[PDB]
């Protein structure tokens, strides 16, 4: 029986779990306050 | 900048209203025969409630009292 390990690595690149929790948890926030800081700055510009 | 105050945050409102009205009184009071002695004591010899060739020259209904004598009678209605 033979096991073939098509894995890329991914069992070197230690404590994953979070390591990828963070990495998407960081992409909600530059992608929220882009939304957040984006929209009121256009409502900025539409009481000026 | 209130804007961005209004939407995002609340008002600080010292006034707080009571669950429910209570009345306290309903009173009367009585405007004097003439704006003459108060104007003397105020200071105030504006002439629209003393003359009369003047209330009438700003299409008033007369000799109107002194408003600020009303506020205080009222005032003073009060604090008893």
């Amino acid at each position: 029986p033979v096991m073939a390990d098509l894995n890329g690595g991914l069992q070197f690149v230690p404590e994953l779990k979070e390591f990828t929790a963070k990495l998407r948890k960081e992409l909600v926030e530059t992608s929220e306050v882009r939304k957040a800081v984006s929209i009121e700055t256009a409502l900025e510009h539409k009481v000026v | 900048v209130v804007d961005f105050l209004k939407r995002n945050g609340s008002t600080l409102e010292q006034k707080v209203n009571l669950e429910n009205p209570i009345p306290i009184a309903v009173l009367d009071s009585y405007t004097p025969s003439t704006n003459e002695p108060y104007a003397r004591v105020s200071g105030d010899l504006n002439p629209i409630h003393v003359s009369r060739h003047f209330a009438s020259y700003a299409n008033l209904p007369g000799t109107i009292t002194h408003g600020m004598f009303s506020s205080a009678s009222v005032r003073a209605l009060i604090e008893n």
